[PDB]
């Protein structure tokens, strides 16, 4: 087992534990280049061109120069490598921000807590973590500021839980709180290994020759933050990648996108044309070599065999046509997708100001699935909600009270029952006036907000109070309650106070007994003692448990408050009943023994204390009910309505319990009223089997409409999810899920948030997005196609390994609709163009071999064909790729139905790819056949009777085939900025200036030996300028008219938008939502006793004795 | 501090313009390219029919000619175009010299004077000049005059670089297969028509003359190529080594054309105009036809503004101006009859 020596800086490095160095970059520096070759060979084009340049090196076979296709491979090799180094730097310094963060660390030489970063935290050091500070690594607390050495961690990164957990240090080491008396630590730490089991831990720590057992109670984890405690004293156990949280999540894998999976089925459709066009031509060379052996005597042919000159001309036609595959495709698809990921991460409407965090695209290859999203797998806490509860309204005696009144809701006439709203100061007027009937009820209500809970207050340096709550719901009951009067202040071990601020006096309240919240109890009760001596019972809990404990003849407001609790949860608020009873002095005396007889016992205490409460809460009367609301993040209910108009199906996968993910779903308008649920939360696999079988059977028997498909939703939980993710019922789980609108899954483990993603990925063909924060769903980001992170102020281990990191949820509308459906059209033209520019030119080699007796003479010079991909026609893939908006940003967000173009893939398929290849043939059989009817014998020129050779004709084919391919790009583009005039009609002016410089200067230096005088015999000739005028126009009349006929007489759905731009089973009705965020092990009943806040702070920091 | 700027380029709100394909825009562009192309598409046919040529196929002259007197060429061997009509078909006869070398005299009548300059080309058909084993197969250095030794020769002239450990001087399949057929320098005028002197000066490219220099070889190391043995039977002497700087008809052979049918320039006359009458041409039949299996010919075209009788540039300006004026009326039919 792993052993740790406490108070040792040297010997703990001997065991070879890891360091705090995390790596988010897809490789390191040392494994750069041999990992890089698998990255270059997984593209089928770059795999093909290495073999071709090896084929060129057998002698006397190359029609071109011997080094041209290794000369344009090393450029493709280098530019795709210089992209990779700057995607290493950008993911080095963004990793450096976690490495550089601070931590107080014990150093025995200084004997003081010194300032060092997170990196040098060896396993075995002693650290100190202040308030609201993330824990750097998985540690074991020794002692702390709180009485009995406890603390509170917020596990919002470890799971979806909103409440705080108590982690009490062991009582033996409670005394070692002194940084001066820390220096006597002697012993070992016998622990377990890295286990990746979050809620289980074992270990035995020995100190001063005395063992101490450990527990998961005495352990806090890496992603959790320390809250509501001054400091803790930690001894680090795991670190780096061997933590309990970050071991299963690997590095960023190579995620092959959904466009590159169509390219590698397009290139296979181009090796067919390449193999056919060898076995059409090279078969013909066999025929003409033997059939015209009489008439080819001037060539001195060998004629040795029919299989030697076949293979001596199988490679010539292999080399001449090997530029049919474009080698500049797999670089200008990287350098568009890199320059699009720089344009996404610079938009002000994707920039969160309050944190000052711009969006950043780490993995820049996954930019074009943002237009093909069909499922979204969100997260509830951190992503949807803001993790902040505030008290909204309260209802007592059939009257509702809210601070701001909505304009649709008002206290109207009763229809037999009074509904509506009132302001909060009107509740004070019924409270202050001693004539009204409800004034004893309001006073019994507004102290119940202030006394019954377990919050512990702490004064600030300012006189303003800050409430430290175990559960964040009742932390909003007090703070919202103190706005109404009755502010809660100082707590004592026997009693609490409350300061009535309008009278200034403080009334004591002797806390006699208090019960704790549980899962199945769904209530908690606190028996108090008033300052009058008349003791009292209070209670708060759920509707289905409080309704079975009444005194029915006493209370008459019961029907009036249940109508309000159908009203509250309909708006999406977390409700809570508030009921009391009066208890005499003798009836306490009979029961408080029986509670204590359940207290002296040891082993049945967990099942007898809840029994001990049931004997006393029998006859209750009803005050009313309150409704805390959860703050959804900004723009969340407006986003999800837009994302469901575009056909995307939102799936929520929380880690929270089931009773509050439904309530969040009601407030974000995922759910709605008049929408019955399909709840599957069953124990054993057979009980999921029947309830899976019943839901599918109840709705496949009859056709239900799309209006009736929106009226259904699914809710499942993680205990029931592992039995529907076994491979025998996965098909059933789709068939219920493929009909409902929204799907909520609850209490879902960190593994099962990937096993749902890895199930829909291999069951349908639809892409799917995953969005979240924290490291409980870092496994979900590595399983989905696009994984969006949300960078929070704490944690953000999701935003490390995510492909896109965003500020909050409301930027997902502009990302997926504007920047997603642009980045799918903007690459599905600059790829279909880059497959077309290398076929309108390099087919005139093939239409040449019907002349020249099936030999393979290249129609143009060797270098001028290698300048075609690199110089003159590399710019119109860029300007189409990054600067072309087919519908603007106002119009895509205005009409969200336009996203159904990118879902079905109506822009990029093989049935539309072949429309650009065949258009690349017909554009090459006009620049050829139009230039053999001209230059019919070479007799074209008027220069004193000279003629045009082989090289003053090949330029007329090349210069015409550039001014077609540029002229086609001026018809497929949509928007002419100042950067389009530089590329598309400017690269023509590049070639008509670079060529006379290339024809006078470079031949003198023994390179490109031919066209030694062609610039005289082309540019001065009157035929070369009348060929460039009409031979484009003859081959673009097909394009200029079918583009016109498509806009008017058969228009698609987005063309009218482009024309618009230039000119213009439980049912929810009777469900009263209960959501109390407290869970077991919040340390509910131990924590009320050992506190004070009138006692001043201790000497060494915030040491406070247990005053119980 | 990480806030990206508000420049009008970075937010992709650049000042932009859109193409509105609308029938008040595209339709006055179909009349922009059907009223500037037709006055060119007619202006080129009028300058490709003002070219007057005369094509004589002298290919089978050794077989089908009498040595005695003239006859008519069959119609399937003559194409000719002029302003006026001819009065007699051209005439032709074979003449075997005393040594045993043939000669094919040709007599034709030219129906009117031609004021422009006069060019004489010879048309060769089915001769694959653009074969891959043929274009690159000549040495660059030996044309310039550098005395290259055997080991540093080009490998492109691969079958004929050496015969008996000797430097085949203009190596390469181009210079080995040169057209031998000399053309008589004067159209000798018969029946008291005045004879017409043509010259062969400046028939090559003007940049080939700077590149074609005389050789610095010693004459003891260089043999003729194996198809030049009927002119230099002993070998290359020291006195009549060929000066390729002034050998014009060798320069227009190494400028390799691009199709199996091509013209090659061999004679021209600029300073004057030939008058009407009947003339005579003399051609020696040295180059056989079974070497390539085609048809050598003889043309007398005049150089026009776009070349000879080449209607293809005038027609390609009219199929555009046809389709850009046909669909300029299917606009106004499909608009009005069916909006
Ligand atoms: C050799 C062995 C290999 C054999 C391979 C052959 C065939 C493969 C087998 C099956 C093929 C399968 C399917 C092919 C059949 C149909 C394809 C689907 C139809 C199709 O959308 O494509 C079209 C091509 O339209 C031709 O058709 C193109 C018309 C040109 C056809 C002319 C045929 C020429 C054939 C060669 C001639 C040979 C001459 C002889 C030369 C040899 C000399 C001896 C695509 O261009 P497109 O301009 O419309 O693109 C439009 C348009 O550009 C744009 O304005 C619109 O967007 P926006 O409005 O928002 O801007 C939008 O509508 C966009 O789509
Ligand atoms: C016009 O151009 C014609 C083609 O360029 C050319 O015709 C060829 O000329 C060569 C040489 O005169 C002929 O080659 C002869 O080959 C036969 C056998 O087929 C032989 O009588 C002789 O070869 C001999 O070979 C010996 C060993 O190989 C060698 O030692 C001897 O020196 C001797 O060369 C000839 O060389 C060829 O058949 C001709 N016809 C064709 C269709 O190629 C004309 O000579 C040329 N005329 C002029 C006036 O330039
Ligand atoms: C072009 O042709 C004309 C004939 O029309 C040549 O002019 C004759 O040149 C010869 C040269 O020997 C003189 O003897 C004649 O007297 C000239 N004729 C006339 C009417 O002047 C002219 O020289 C030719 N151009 C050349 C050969 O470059
Ligand atoms: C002009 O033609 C006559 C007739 O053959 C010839 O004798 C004379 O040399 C020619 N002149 C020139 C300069 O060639
Ligand atoms: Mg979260």
């Amino acid at each position: 087992p792993r052993v740790i020596h406490i108070n040792d800086s040297l010997a703990n490095s001997s065991f070879g534990y890891s360091d705090n160095h995390i790596s988010t970059t897809k490789y390191n520096f040392a494994t750069f280049l041999p990992k890089f070759l698998f990255q270059e060979f997984s593209k089928y084009a770059n795999l093909f061109f290495l073999c071709t340049s090896a084929i060129q090196q057998v002698p006397h076979v190359s029609p071109t120069n011997r080094y041209t296709t290794i000369g344009t491979l090393l450029v493709v090799l280098i530019v795709s490598a210089m992209k990779e180094c700057i995607e290493d730097i950008k993911r080095a310094n963004s990793d450096k921000e976690l490495n550089n963060s601070t931590a107080e660390i014990f150093s025995e030489a200084h004997d003081d807590f010194v300032e060092k970063r997170w990196i040098d935290i060896r396993v075995g050091d002693i650290i100190r973590v202040k308030s609201e500070e993330p824990i750097p690594a998985d540690t074991i607390i020794l002692s702390s500021s709180e009485p009995e050495g406890l603390c509170y961690i917020e596990t919002a990164n470890l799971d979806g839980e909103t409440n705080l957990k108590i982690k009490q240090s062991r009582v033996e080491t409670a005394k070692f709180i002194d940084v001066k008396t820390l220096k006597n630590m002697n012993g070992k730490v016998v622990s377990e290994q890295p286990n990746s089991s979050l809620y289980t831990y074992e270990g035995t720590m020995t100190l001063n020759d005395r063992q101490i057992p450990l527990s998961p109670d005495q352990m806090i984890l890496r992603g959790a933050t320390l809250r509501n405690t001054a400091w803790i004293f930690g001894l680090v156990i795991f670190t780096g990648h061997e933590t309990k949280l970050l071991r299963n999540a690997t590095a960023t894998p190579i995620k092959r996108t959904a466009v590159e999976k169509i390219i590698n089925r397009q290139i296979i459709a181009l090796f067919t044309v390449l193999i056919v066009l060898i076995l059409i031509s090279s078969i013909g060379n066999v025929i003409m070599s033997t059939a015209d052996a009489k008439h080819l005597s001037y060539l001195y042919l060998e004629g040795t065999n029919k299989a030697g000159l076949f293979f001596k001309d199988f490679l010539t036609f292999w080399i001449l046509f090997s530029n049919l595959v474009p080698i500049s495709l797999f670089v200008t698809v990287e350098l568009i997708k890199y320059y699009q990921a720089f344009m996404i991460g610079s938009d002000l409407d994707l920039y969160y100001e309050k944190t000052d965090t711009p969006t950043v695209v780490r993995t820049s290859s996954l930019v074009e699935e943002l237009g093909q999203i069909e499922y979204i797998f969100s997260d509830k806490t951190g992503t949807l909600t803001r993790n902040i509860m505030e008290f909204k309204s309260c209802s007592i005696a059939g009257h509702c009270y809210i601070d701001k009144i909505p304009e649709d809701k008002t206290a109207t006439v009763e229809d037999g029952i009074e509904v509506g709203y009132r302001k909060f100061d009107d509740l004070k007027k019924k409270l202050n006036d001693p004539s009204d009937e409800d004034s004893p009820i309001i006073n019994d209500f507004l102290t119940l907000l202030a006394t019954c809970h377990t919050v512990i207050p702490e004064f600030q340096s300012d006189g303003s109070i800050k409430y430290q709550a175990a559960s964040p719901d009742e932390g909003a009951l007090v703070q919202g309650g103190a706005d109404l009067g009755y502010k809660f202040i100082i707590r004592k071990p026997n009693s609490v106070t409350v300061l009535l601020e309008e009278t200034g006096e403080e009334k004591e309240y002797q806390l006699l007994n208090i019960c704790e919240f549980n899962s199945t109890r769904k209530r908690m009760s606190a028996i108090f003692r008033f300052p009058d001596g008349s003791i009292k019972l209070f209670c708060k809990g759920a509707d289905t448990v409080i309704l079975e404990r009444l005194d029915d003849e006493a209370n008459q407001y019961v029907e009036a408050t249940m109508r309000h609790l159908e009203d509250y949860a309909s708006e999406g608020l977390r409700t809570l009943c508030l009921a009391m009873r009066d208890i005499s002095e003798g009836e306490y005396e009979e029961w408080n023994s029986i509670y204590n007889e359940a207290a002296t016992t040891l082993d049945n205490r967990a099942e007898k204390l809840d029994e001990a409460a049931n004997l006393i809460e029998k006859n209750l009367i009803l005050i009313g009910a309150t409704a805390i609301e959860d703050k959804l993040q900004d723009g969340v209910p407006e986003t999800i309505h837009t994302l469901q108009e575009a056909g995307i199906k939102i799936w929520v996968l929380t880690g929270d319990r089931q009773e509050t993910a439904i309530n969040i779903g009601m407030s974000c308008r995922l759910l709605s009223e008049d929408m019955n649920l399909l709840i599957i939360n069953e124990e054993t696999r057979d009980d999921t089997e029947r309830n899976l079988l019943e839901k599918i059977n109840a709705l496949n028997e009859h056709q239900l409409s799309t209006h009736d498909m929106n009226t259904l939703a699914l809710v499942i939980d993680g205990k029931s999810l592992g039995f529907a993710l076994e491979p025998e019922l996965e098909d059933y789980l789709l068939t219920v899920a493929k009909l409902c609108k929204a799907v909520i899954c609850c209490r879902v483990s960190p593994l099962q948030k990937a096993l749902v993603v890895k199930m829909v990925k291999r069951k349908s063909s639809s892409l799917l997005l995953a969005i979240g924060d924290g490291a409980n769903d870092v496994s979900m980001i590595q399983a989905a196609h696009v994984g969006v992170g949300i960078s929070g102020m704490e944690g953000m281990q999701a935003a490390r390994s995510a492909d896109i990191a965003v500020g909050q949820f409301k930027f997902l509308k502009k990302l997926l609709l504007v920047h997603g459906s642009w980045s799918y059209q903007r690459i599905s033209v600059a790829i279909l163009y880059s497959f077309y520019k290398n076929t309108a030119l390099y087919m005139t080699q093939f239409w040449y071999v019907f002349a020249n007796a099936f030999s393979g003479q290249s129609i143009m010079e060797s270098w001028t064909m290698s300048f075609y991909n690199l110089f003159f026609t590399v710019w119109p893939p860029f300007v189409i790729g990054v600067f072309d908006q087919f519908v603007s940003s106002r119009l895509l967000e205005r009409y969200p139905q336009l996203y159904k173009l990118g879902q079905k893939g109506q822009f990029f398929s093989v049935y539309i790819f072949w429309g650009w290849i065949i258009n690349g043939f017909f554009h090459s059989a006009i620049v050829f056949i139009g230039t053999i009817l001209i230059y019919r014998y070479g007799f074209a020129l008027n220069m004193h009777g000279e003629l045009a050779d082989h090289w003053s004709w090949g330029v007329t084919v090349y210069t015409t085939s550039v001014i077609i391919v540029l002229g086609k790009a001026a018809l497929v583009t949509n928007q002419w900025t100042k950067f389009t005039l530089i590329a598309i009609p400017g690269s023509l002016l590049f070639w008509l200036i670079f060529f006379p410089i290339y024809a006078s200067i470079f031949p003198h230096a023994n390179i490109s030996r031919e066209y030694y005088g062609v610039v005289k015999h082309t540019y001065g000739s009157g035929v070369f300028w009348l060929t460039l005028i009409v031979l484009p126009i003859f081959a673009l009349v097909r394009d200029f008219l079918w583009k016109y006929y498509k806009r008017m007489y058969e228009p698609e759905t987005y063309h009218v938008i482009q024309e618009m731009q230039k000119y213009n089973v439980q049912r929810m009705k009777k469900q009263r939502g209960f959501a109390f965020s407290q869970a077991e092990e919040g340390g509910q009943e131990k924590i009320v006793r050992m506190y004070d806040t009138t006692q001043k702070r201790g000497k060494y920091g915030e040491l406070q004795d247990a005053s119980a | 501090s990480k806030k990206p700027p508000n420049t009008a380029f970075r937010q992709q709100r650049l000042k932009a313009w859109q193409p509105i394909l609308s029938p008040q825009s595209v339709l006055p562009l179909l009349i922009f390219v059907a009223c500037i192309f037709t006055p060119i598409g007619i202006g080129l046919i009028v300058s490709a029919t003002k070219v007057q040529d005369l094509t004589i196929d002298y290919s089978h002259c050794d077989t089908k000619a009498s040595t005695t007197a003239f006859e008519d060429i069959p119609k399937k061997y003559i194409k000719y175009h002029f302003k006026s009509k001819v009065e007699n078909k051209p005439q032709w006869r074979l003449t075997e010299n005393e040594n045993g070398e043939q000669s094919c005299e040709l007599q034709f009548e030219i129906p009117n004077d031609i004021k422009k300059s006069i060019f004489i080309y010879y048309k060769i058909t089915n001769f694959y000049q653009n074969h891959r084993r043929y274009v690159q197969s000549f040495d660059t250095k030996q044309i310039l005059g550098e005395p290259i030794k055997k080991d540093d020769l080009d490998t492109s002239c691969s079958p004929i670089r050496s015969r008996e450990d000797k430097i085949i001087y203009p190596c390469g399949l181009i210079a080995n297969s040169m057209f031998n057929d000399t053309f008589s320098q004067v159209l000798s005028g018969i029946d008291d028509t005045e004879d017409y002197n043509l010259t062969n000066k400046h028939i090559s490219w003007s940049i080939d003359r700077h590149r074609f220099k005389t050789t610095k070889y010693n004459a003891s190391d260089i043999v003729p190529p194996p198809n030049w043995m009927k002119k230099y039977p002993d070998g290359y002497t020291d006195e009549n080594l060929p000066d390729i700087h002034t050998w014009e008809e060798f320069q227009v052979w190494m400028r390799t054309a691009a199709f199996p049918k091509f013209y090659k320039l061999t004679l021209k006359n600029e300073s004057a105009s030939l008058p009407k009458g009947k003339y005579q041409m003399n051609i020696e039949l040295n180059y056989p036809i079974s070497l390539f299996g085609g048809t050598k010919s003889f043309v007398l075209t005049t150089n026009g503004a776009i070349g000879g009788r080449n209607m293809s540039l005038g027609v390609l300006y009219l199929i555009v101006a046809g389709l850009c004026a046909l669909f300029g009326i299917i606009f106004l039919v499909k608009l009005i009859f069916q909006p």
